[PDB]
């Protein structure tokens, strides 16, 4: 009955906190404590591309780490060239809505989500010398909050209904779901390897999937609040998320657990973003308290700190053979730190 | 009527617990061998020289 | 610089067109409607006339009106109100058919990214609260009063007025009764009050 | 040694230039580097450029008055400094009218500065009141001359050019703004005592009677000495009596443009967390 | 589909005048570049004109310069006063449009027959024809004056092939790069001064002449053309 499936379900979880407790014969903080620190880093502002009107809510790098594509609220969607500053191309929107953006790796594409829980696909390299939407995909009920391209011929969302869908940007269809999640899903992030990727709900917690079964694999818990962002270690073993809590921690796939927790008394606010380097060694996080910190990724302790801007800041993200870093926030401006 | 989410819950909850684990040493191993191997191509926690900057 | 010229002609002829577009699109006047589940709502919203967002502008008295209308958004609320931060004006619509409506307005008066957006209320079914009155303490336990219908009415009234803390933002007042299309003028009236008002502080003066 | 009502004035503009420097320079950087260029702020950042130039130009006065004469430089800086501090002066004065007549139509026409008001306007009527100064300014640039017959350069210069330059002066400069400035904030007060103004009233009323008292003090004894000189026949008691105020009636003027910044961009809530924000930078 | 349908031309007598017009249709005419190239009846291209996107800036030859005039709905116009005899060519209109990985002197028209009754970057080839038999490998050389290898890494160098009784096609853009819909067999290459295209597995089809034209600075010259005829 009921009382049977409730201790079966007691069971289980007694089972796998056992087996997640056998695994931690020594913590990572013993270990790392003999391992020299890298002192202090500092860095400062190399450009500033002003060119948006309003808030700015996403910041994707192009693959060939030149390009750069920012999303605001104005209802424009510009793409810039970091080298020289230069704007190169505009795309005006059917709706001023927006909070999500994404680049594909091949370069020849652009998509956008919002508030109408449509996701738009564009085209860069058509005959006629203009932006011309190709798709406009739809059936989500719940809002769009983050969007990616495996190839040039799909694309996985996050919505607000508490799923996810692999779509076909062929035939626009949804060709599989994901179900699992109790709240709404506000974060996502695809592995290199371009196989599995996991995602944080709004519910405090971490779930891993598989593109090709198109089920789950593990659950990872252990946060108080509702994450807001989450990536990849370079090594495609690890994977860090930074609550509302005002704590980012680190989790390990194979250890199925959690491994470091990044926590200051001086900070309280919520962390809207985060992001490692090219080596995993700096955690680049950012705050709600209108600057960011560079952990180091090993050692838990500060870094140095990217003070400059003059409200909350909604993206971060290091490029693509890590040599510079880009950072917008809501005043309008994009920063190009080195 | 909530039978189906409780099958659900008990089958996710079964697929769960049959991975496998290792200890968190090894894996503390595998992320310093990671980050002291590839330690020579990070420009961020090393001063690049201005001459190799393009965003001088 | 053998041919950047012209891709800097093109950047800088861009940028032009954009801080023009954005000039241009600055002048209209945003609004935004709360309320409960056919409250009132849709009797306003068909007066005037013209699942997502549902946007409706029209031109009055030289001045172009934005509504919108966020009822069909099924989740919880403050993971999308901030994005509504700049609205000139709040619109809140109650019906006096049934502490669901005023939950809700304390919710909102008080949130911390609306310390300066003045609520303008509407009050609805005016003469059927008349009649459930006749056929009013059961809604207001610690109603201490007669079962009138003027002192039931303003007493509500006080109610809704007493849930405020923030000095800096004002809240207006009109009833209805779902059979009316006057709110154009009081709309028009309140607007225009919180423009000038705006303005002023924003001088410092005020 | 040194007269004492010209020790007074010396000492006064010490500590004027000091306190302008510091008030305007640090105004002018805050909105450089912080602020945006909204509709409401080009006016201030104007106010302050002007401000800011005339606080730089007068220790070079200052250095005049402390050499007693003995003009050491050529005929071009002879010709060129009256007429640089006339045109910021009035300047800073057609900006302040400017000022208040904004604030009276964004009150008594409400609609037209919804769909009419831009930065393009502000920046237009900013640079149609500053051509107007130099304008204002160039007659005194037309009659300079570096005379000196004696030991030392003595930089000079009843006659109708003299009366009709003054006159204007005291005209555009006096009759035109004030009647504008006291005829603007009447107009804002009385609207602002209809209804739903009870939280104002009280900050409007002491900032509009505390501005136009500052700018009267200010700028009465300057153009009251200029007619009173000219008009009444010089080598008298009264022609004593309006002649030894004169090196020290510039002095309340020159006085006005640091005192401005407090008055007028200090006011606002805003502007004073960001700056304090700023300070600690 | 795209066309650049043009007329205007015919016999004209000496000391005239004469207008010509470039219609253009299917494609976002208001924000590309308008070229005009012509060809003698036995020389090689040479360059006439140029104006930009806005008429911003517009460019002229050394032998043009106040002759004619170049202006600009979607509709080109070149005003053409004192006709010589050098001027009987065959012109054509070509497109362009400038930015970061764009592809210029993409599309050509078709041509308008007329006739009558240094500081210059020169370029020179000296197979002036080879002949090759269908399938073998071939390989073409132009050389340069001034370097082409700019400081940003890029260099200017463009390889035309124009068909017999036809237009100019481009077959590769900044030396090392391939454009649309043209087949991977044709690759081109060099360092500096030297250049060399390789084709593989010649086609019958391939026949034709090829000209190489540099971008580094206005004016532009074109090469004296190789004819790799059967
Ligand atoms: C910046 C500055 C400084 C001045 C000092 C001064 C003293 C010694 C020498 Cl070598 C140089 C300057 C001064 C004090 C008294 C006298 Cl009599 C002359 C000069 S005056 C002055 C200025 O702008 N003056 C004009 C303004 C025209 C308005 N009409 C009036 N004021 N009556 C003026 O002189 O009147």
């Amino acid at each position: 009955e009921l009382d049977q499936l409730r201790q079966e379900a007691e069971q289980l979880k007694n089972q796998i906190r056992d087996a997640r407790k056998a695994c931690a014969d020594a913590t990572l903080s013993q270990i790392t404590n003999n391992i020299d620190p890298v002192g202090r880093i500092q860095m400062r502002t190399r450009r500033t591309l002003r060119g948006h009107l309003a808030k700015i809510y996403a910041m994707h790098w192009g693959t060939d780490s030149r390009l750069l594509v920012s999303a605001s609220q104005d209802g424009k969607l510009i793409i810039w060239d970091s080298y020289t500053t230069n704007k190169v191309h505009a795309i005006p929107l059917r709706s001023s809505w927006v909070m999500t953006c994404a680049y594909a790796p091949s370069g020849n594409y652009v998509a956008c989500g919002g508030l109408d829980n449509i996701c738009s696909i564009y085209n860069l390299k058509t005959r006629e010398g203009n932006v011309r939407v190709s798709r406009e995909l739809a059936g989500h009920t719940g809002y769009l909050s983050c969007c990616r391209f495996l190839d040039d011929n799909q694309i996985v969302t996050s919505s607000g209904d508490t799923t996810c869908a692999l779509w076909d940007i062929e035939t626009g269809q949804q060709t599989t779901t994901f179900t699992g999640h109790t709240g709404d899903v506000m974060s996502l992030s695809l592995a290199p390897d371009t196989r599995l990727f996991v995602s944080g709900a709004c519910d405090a917690s971490a779930k891993l999937w598989d593109v090709r079964e198109g089920m789950c694999r593990q659950t990872f818990t252990g946060h108080e609040s509702d994450i807001n962002a989450i990536c990849f270690f370079p090594n495609g073993n690890a994977f860090a998320t930074g609550s509302d809590d005002a704590t980012c921690r680190l989790f390990d796939l194979r250890a199925d657990q959690e491994l470091m927790t990044y926590s200051h008394d001086n900070i309280i606010c919520g962390i809207t973003s985060v992001s490692f380097s090219k080596s995993g060694r700096l955690l680049l996080a950012g705050y709600d308290d209108f600057n960011c910190n560079v952990w180091d990724a090993l050692k838990a302790d500060r870094a140095g700190v990217l003070a400059g801007h003059d409200n909350r800041v909604s993206c971060l993200g290091v490029t693509d053979d890590g040599m510079a870093v880009a950072t917008g926030s809501w005043d309008s401006f994009l920063k190009i730190w080195n | 009527a909530s039978i189906a989410q409780a099958r659900k819950l008990v089958e996710q909850l079964k697929m769960e617990a049959n991975i496998d684990r290792i200890k968190v040493s090894k894996a503390a191993a595998d992320l310093m061998a990671y980050c002291e191997a590839h330690a020579k191509e990070d420009p961020l926690l090393t001063p690049v020289p201005a001459s190799e900057n393009p965003f001088r | 610089s053998a041919e950047e010229r012209a891709a800097l002609e093109r950047s800088k002829a861009i940028e032009k067109n954009l801080k023009e577009d954005g000039i241009s699109a600055a002048k209209d006047v945003k609004l935004l409607l709360l309320g409960a589940d056919n409250s009132g709502k849709s009797t306003i919203v068909k007066q005037m006339k013209i699942t997502g967002i549902v946007e409706t502008h029209f031109t009055f008295k030289n001045l172009h009106f934005r509504l919108f209308d966020v009822g069909g958004q099924r989740s919880e609320r403050k993971k999308w109100i901030h994005c509504f931060e700049d609205v000139t004006a709040i619109i809140f619509c109650v019906d006096l058919s049934d502490h669901e409506s005023l939950m809700l307005f304390d919710s909102i008066c008080n949130n911390k990214f609306f310390i300066d957006t003045s609520i303008i209320l509407f009050l609805n079914k005016k003469d059927l609260f008349g009649e459930k009155i006749k056929k009013l303490t059961i809604c207001f336990p610690e109603y201490t009063g007669p079962n009138t219908y003027e002192d039931a009415a303003a007493y509500i009234q006080a109610q809704f007025e007493s849930k405020n803390r923030s000095p800096n933002k004002e809240i207006y007042c009109h009833m209805t009764c779902a059979t009316d299309t006057n709110n154009a003028q009081v709309i028009f009236d309140a607007v225009t009050d919180i423009i000038i008002a705006n303005n002023l502080r924003g001088c410092g003066l005020y | 040694l040194f007269q004492p009502q010209d020790i007074a004035s010396m000492v006064i503009l010490g500590l004027t230039c000091l306190l302008g420097l510091l008030g305007n320079g640090l105004v002018l950087w805050v909105a450089g580097v912080k602020m945006k260029t909204t509709v409401n702020t080009v006016w201030f950042l104007h106010l302050t450029l002007a401000d800011f130039l005339c606080c730089l130009s007068l220790p070079f006065s200052l250095a005049h008055l402390i050499l007693q004469g003995h003009w050491p430089y050529g005929l071009f800086l002879c010709k060129l400094i009256p007429s640089i501090i006339i045109l910021n002066m009035f300047a800073s004065v057609f900006l302040l009218t400017a000022i208040s007549l904004d604030r009276c139509l964004i009150v008594h026409k409400p609609i037209w500065c919804q769909n009419h008001r831009n930065v393009r306007t502000a920046f237009a009527i900013c640079g149609c009141v500053w051509v107007v100064a130099f304008v204002m300014c160039v007659p005194v640039f037309v009659y300079r001359d570096l005379f000196i017959m004696d030991n030392r350069s003595i930089c000079r210069y009843v006659p109708t050019p003299l009366m009709a330059i003054t006159i204007t002066r005291l005209v555009v400069g006096f009759l035109v703004p004030f009647f504008i400035m006291v005829i603007c904030y009447s107009l804002i007060v009385f609207r602002m005592r209809k209804t739903n103004f009870t939280k104002s009233r009280n900050k409007t009323f002491r900032v509009a009677v505390a501005v136009v008292t500052v700018f009267f003090i200010c700028w009465t004894p300057y153009h009251l000495v200029g007619v009173l000189l000219l008009i009444t026949d010089p080598e008298s008691s009264l022609g004593e009596a309006v002649m030894s105020w004169d090196h020290m009636s510039i002095a309340l003027a020159s006085a006005n443009s640091c005192f401005n910044p407090f008055l007028y961009a200090l006011l606002g809530k805003d502007f004073r967390k960001k700056a304090r924000q700023s300070i600690k930078g | 589909d795209v066309q650049l349908v043009e007329s205007g031309g015919g016999l004209v007598q000496p000391g005239g005048s004469r207008k010509l017009s470039c219609s253009a249709s299917g494609f976002a005419f208001s924000s590309f570049g308008m070229h005009w190239v012509r060809q003698a009846p036995e020389k090689g291209l040479e360059w006439v004109a140029y104006i930009s996107s806005g008429s911003g800036t517009i460019y002229y030859a050394d032998t043009v310069k106040g002759r004619f005039t170049i202006s600009r709905k979607n509709t080109l116009f070149l005003q053409m006063t004192s006709l010589r005899s050098e001027d009987t060519a065959m012109y054509y209109c070509v497109r362009s449009i400038y930015y970061y990985g764009s592809s210029p002197f993409d599309f050509w028209g078709q041509g308008t027959t007329l006739t009558v009754s240094g500081s210059d970057i020169v370029m020179t080839q000296a197979t002036s024809s080879v002949p090759v038999t269908p399938g073998e490998s071939v390989s073409i050389s132009c050389r340069s004056s001034k370097s082409l290898l700019h400081s940003n890494g890029n260099t200017y160098l463009y390889w035309f092939l124009q068909r017999p009784g036809q237009s100019p096609q481009l077959l590769i853009y900044r030396m090392s790069n391939l454009a649309s819909g043209v087949p991977d067999r044709f690759s081109g290459s060099g360092s500096g001064t030297a250049f060399t295209l390789t084709i593989s597995r010649l086609e019958a089809e391939d026949v034709g002449v090829y000209y190489c034209m540099q971008h580094l600075e206005y004016p532009l010259t074109f090469g004296a053309g190789t004819k790799l005829e059967l």
